[PDB]
RNA sequence: GUAAGAAGCCCGGCUCGCUGGCGUGGAGCCGGGGUGGAAUGCGAGUGCCUAGUGGGCCACUUUUGGUAAGCAGAACUGGC
RNA sequence: UAUAGGGGCGAAAGACUAAUCGAACCAUCUAGUAGCUGGUUCCCUCCGAAGUUUCCCUCAGGAUAGCUGGCGCUCUCGCCC
RNA sequence: CGGCUACCCACCCGACCCGUCUUGAAACACGGACCAAGGAGUCUAACACGUGCGCGAGUCGGGGGCUCGCACGAAAGCCGCCGUGGCGCAAUGAAGGUGAAGGCCGGCGCGCUCGCCGGCCGAGGUGGGAUCCCGAGGCCUCUCCAGUCCGCCGAGGGGCACCACCGGCCCGUCUCGCCCGCCGCGCCGGGGAGGUGGAGCACGAGCGCACGUGUUAGGACCCGAAAGAUGGUGAACUAUG
RNA sequence: AGGCUAAAUACCGGCACGAGACCGAUAGUCAACAAGUACCGUAAGGGAAAGUUGAAAAGAACUUUGAAGAGAGAGUUCAA
């Protein structure tokens, strides 16, 4: 009763009948995995940029508005 | 037989510092003190017992 | 519908729908749950997870009925009580506040969302949350516990 | 027992008359009307079929 | 033989729509006669979405319906939805806005009628643009459906957070073995 | 016997349930019949009113539905001394009597 | 296997509790400038439900065991 | 006349026990279960495989993935790039 | 006269007897003498998905009640201070329990890796994104003038559905830190900043009905056993007293 | 650690009754009919097949061949 243990014919022609799809696209890649002391520095200058961006970035609209 | 009693009680003022005192910590204190309402009175007990 | 069943649709074929190779005959595979462990742990697994073992305490004769306490949130606050009235009641008139008591209503605890106007309220309840609590003490009302 | 679709049914005591979902719904009063026809590219009626 | 290529036949679509409702059907017809005669992409967007099944067509929300308008420029513009506006419990002011919507729920005409709107039909909003002058289409929340929260690769492999069938969701039900650590494996 | 993704399912249909099966095809049989009960009732008995003896005024022992009211079973006999008369003759008069419900 | 661009370059400026001689470095954020960046062909992406299948064989070429087999077992491709 | 079924009887062959005996006959559970043979009922159109990975007291079977069909949704073109 | 045709015959060519198990059937593989009737995926419950309908943050009377005694009426109509109740609108924890809003401006405490007061907006941001809006400019028999008219558009803006990422809020554990309150100052409660696990929130889409597919339990696509138990009938054959 | 009591509930046995999106003599109960009958086994027990003339019997008087079964004429009936 012996049978035919392991083969990959008729394999190749399998996957190509859907054409083997790279993941081809990430705007914005995935963000974890990176360096925790790396994420500690990130989120807070993130929420300081929130905080803090108004007025020197305001004013810098307007000298360039000025000069251009 | 029913006779489902409706109170409404519709008008009030706004008033004084009940809605500075009744909290939610009111709650929290309430069920702390039945959760450790025996436990000071053994230590109560013990005090008395200790001299 | 036998008319609309494929198995008037079937009519002709020899296996009737279910091979000549594999022949499905009584119970193949065991039957209800059969192996969930042995031989259909990736079917149990990977689409069932948690499903065999023990978690926590065994509260002898619990009850669903001593536990009971339907949550209100503030934006179903407003309307146990008609838009009629809440308009007349705070159309610019005095101090004075309208009661919404959700025992009326059947609901126990009030919990906490966004969406609360200016115009106060005072509110009956038997059980609160502080993010509510802070809600109503922000736009002005009384928080009122009742028994 | 029923009423209109101002008020509500006096006999039935949760019920409404149906939303009407085309109100005005002559078809070829609106296909000839004006204001459908002031917005209508041409009439094709060219038929370009198989040239030996 | 000529075409080495797979035979997929039809693409994908539905063209007539399988609802057989007769003012949905005369609405398919009008839409559908002003889609190939009036060359707006705006009579094809809604002759597609009346093509469109009843579960696809999700139920717009009143106050999604606001504050769709309330973003600077869309002042004077009409709302035009298909699908059904129903009430919501949460917004309290209902600005002076147009609806051109179906089937639209009682409390909301009620809502919309007391804060001085105007609700209109398809046959309306047909003859007052035939391009589509004026309006803008809105879409509901498709995938806040409970039958969509089921869906991913798994409930658990990569944690997946994607919720597995049960009765009861408490303890007792799918907790112990691939829910914590504690149990033999952990997802 | 499993197969794809769906809710593990235990019917409770191993047992013999074939032989009892009890289903309401006599549901207006009975609808008629009780029907018939109160109409015979209410001739043959008196000019006593339908569901004859008074109700009282009760609540429900919980934390759920204690909100609400109920009608109850019978006068809680403090509650008949109160009023002051005797228990059958209570009983007659049509007062509901219920010797347990203490106040 | 990777790259053959607008998801790419260049300039100016803020934030950082990361780092630190230094406005040093690195990440994020904001504003602006120019899209003609190998050949060939093709209109693409994505979600749900499910049957059958889970005994294979043959042929050129590369091979394992056997003296060899219409023998047993592998790789690519094609066919039954 | 007595011994009646896991019982009887046996100068012992596991032989006999109503043409059936290495566990009689009749009825019921019972339509017992079977991964195992056989069969499975009108037409036309369209698409269309696999005998492979992993796991199982698994090797005639099943689960999973792959291959497949159906139902759609989101867009793109018809008017020097 | 013409006629394809379930009529018969002849001639040329091709043509092994169907169904299945199988890699392989015409097989020296199995079933089939012939004919007529019957004969095999149904039904219930549960779940999931897709579709259609009504109502829609609600939905549903299936449980009863009301009508005069009506063949069809074992139908149908109604209840609403009959919504008790199922599902959904809130999840997380084994549990005690807890429980989903933030943003902008001005002032103060040393705007301090730091809390408070007054006013305003309100479910955040980024890159795509059908559609929509504004519009330089161009073009209709001779000149200035015009209104709708024939008529597209570089560029710009607001941005459904959903995609990808960031940030925010809720619960349970983990790390580090200071403050507040007293129906009573205590091994009392609450709050802050980070990294986590959850079937969560981040303007909700469910409920009921019906149909289709698939799975499971039921005899369950049809037929099939060696076997087990329960209760009765036989020594008229045979075996022994 | 003594006791009774109608009610709403169940009923594939029985007596009478009504209805059917059910079957229509290989179906429906085994049994539309002298059916638990014929018949089988010592016994417990097993267990069938089997409806239809015509409106009315008016069921073909009479002649003839043959011993009769049967046949050829004649007749009844809308139709042997
Ligand atoms: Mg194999
Ligand atoms: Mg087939
Ligand atoms: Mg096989
Ligand atoms: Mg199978
Ligand atoms: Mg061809
Ligand atoms: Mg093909
Ligand atoms: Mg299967
Ligand atoms: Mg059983
Ligand atoms: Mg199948
Ligand atoms: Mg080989
Ligand atoms: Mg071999
Ligand atoms: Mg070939
Ligand atoms: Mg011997
Ligand atoms: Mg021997
Ligand atoms: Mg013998
Ligand atoms: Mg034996
Ligand atoms: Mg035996
Ligand atoms: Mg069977
Ligand atoms: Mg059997
Ligand atoms: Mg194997
Ligand atoms: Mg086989
Ligand atoms: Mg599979
Ligand atoms: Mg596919
Ligand atoms: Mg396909
Ligand atoms: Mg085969
Ligand atoms: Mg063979
Ligand atoms: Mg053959
Ligand atoms: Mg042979
Ligand atoms: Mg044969
Ligand atoms: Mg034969
Ligand atoms: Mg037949
Ligand atoms: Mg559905
Ligand atoms: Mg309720
Ligand atoms: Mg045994
Ligand atoms: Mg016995
Ligand atoms: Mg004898
Ligand atoms: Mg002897
Ligand atoms: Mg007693
Ligand atoms: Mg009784
Ligand atoms: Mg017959
Ligand atoms: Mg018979
Ligand atoms: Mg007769
Ligand atoms: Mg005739």
């Amino acid at each position: 009763a012996k049978s035919k243990n392991h083969t990959t014919h008729n394999q190749s022609r399998k996957w190509h009948r859907n054409g083997i799809k790279k993941p081809r696209s990430q705007r914005y890649e995935s963000l974890k995995g990176v360096d925790p002391k790396f994420l500690r520095n990130m989120r807070f200058a993130k929420k300081h940029n929130k905080k803090g961006l108004k007025k020197m970035q305001a004013n810098n609209a307007k000298a360039m508005s000025a000069r251009a | 037989p029913v006779r489902n009693v409706y109170k409404k009680e519709k008008a009030r003022v706004i008033t004084e510092e009940e809605k500075n005192f009744k909290a939610f910590a009111s709650l929290r204190m309430a069920r702390a003190n039945a959760r450790l309402f025996g436990i000071r009175a053994k230590r109560a007990k013990e005090a008395a017992e200790q001299d | 519908p036998s008319r609309l069943r494929k198995t008037r649709k079937l009519r002709g074929h020899v296996s009737h729908g279910h091979g000549r190779i594999g022949k499905h005959r009584k119970h193949p595979g065991g039957r209800g749950n059969a192996g969930g462990l042995h031989h259909h742990r990736i079917n149990f697994d990977k689409y069932h997870p948690g499903y065999f073992g023990k978690v926590g305490m065994k509260h002898y004769h619990l009850k669903r009925n001593q536990s009971f306490c339907p949550t209100v949130n503030l934006d179903k606050l407003w309307t146990l009580v008609s838009e009629q009235t809440r308009v007349n009641a705070a159309k610019n008139k005095t101090g004075a506040a309208p009661i919404i008591d959700v025992v009326r209503s059947g609901y126990y605890k009030v919990l906490g969302k966004g969406k609360l106007p200016k115009q106060p309220v005072i509110v009956k309840a038997k059980f609160f949350s502080r993010r509510a609590e802070e809600k109503i003490k922000s736009v002005g009302g009384a928080c009122v516990l009742v028994a | 027992l029923y009423g209109t679709w101002r008020k509500a049914a006096s006999l039935k005591s949760n019920y409404n008359l149906p939303m009407h979902k085309m109100i005005n719904t002559d078809l070829s009063r609106i296909l000839k009307s004006p204001e459908i026809q002031r917005a209508l590219r041409a009439p094709r009626k060219k038929i370009h079929r198989r040239v030996l | 033989g000529v075409d080495i290529r797979h035979n997929k036949d039809r693409k994908v679509r539905r063209k007539e729509p399988k609802s057989q409702d007769i003012y949905l059907r005369l609405l398919v017809k009008l839409y559908r006669f002003l889609a190939r005669r009036t060359n707006s992409t705006f009579n094809q967007v809604v002759l597609k979405r009346l093509f469109m099944s009843r579960t696809n067509r999700p139920p717009l929300s009143l106050s999604r319906m606001i504050r769709k308008m309330k973003l600077p420029g869309r002042e004077n513009k009409t709302a035009v939805v298909v699908g059904t506006i129903t009430d919501d419990v949460r917004v309290q002011e209902v600005p002076k806005l147009k609806v051109c919507a179906l089937r639209v729920t009682s409390r909301a005409r009620s809502r919309i009628l007391r804060a001085g709107g105007k609700i209109l039909t398809f046959d309306q909003l047909a003859l007052d643009s035939p391009k589509g002058c004026g309006t803008v289409l809105l879409s509901g929340p498709r995938k806040g459906r409970e039958v969509y929260r089921h869906f991913g690769k798994a409930p658990g492999t990569p944690h997946s957070h994607t919720k597995p069938y049960v009765r009861s969701k408490g303890r007792k039900f799918e907790r112990a073995r691939g829910r914590r650590a504690s149990r033999g494996y952990k997802n | 016997a499993p197969s794809r993704n769906g809710m593990v399912l235990k019917p409770h249909f191993h047992k013999d349930w074939q032989r009892r099966v009890a289903t309401w095809f006599n549901q207006p049989a009975r609808k008629i019949r009780r029907r018939k009960a109160r109409q015979a009732k209410a001739r043959r008995i008196a000019p006593r009113p339908a569901s004859g003896p008074i109700r009282p005024i009760v609540r429900c022992p919980t934390v759920r539905y204690h909100t609400k009211v109920r009608a109850g079973r019978g006068f809680s006999l403090e509650e008949l001394r109160v009023a002051g008369i005797h228990k059958k003759v209570a009983r007659t008069i049509g007062i509901s009597v219920d010797p347990r419900r203490r106040n």
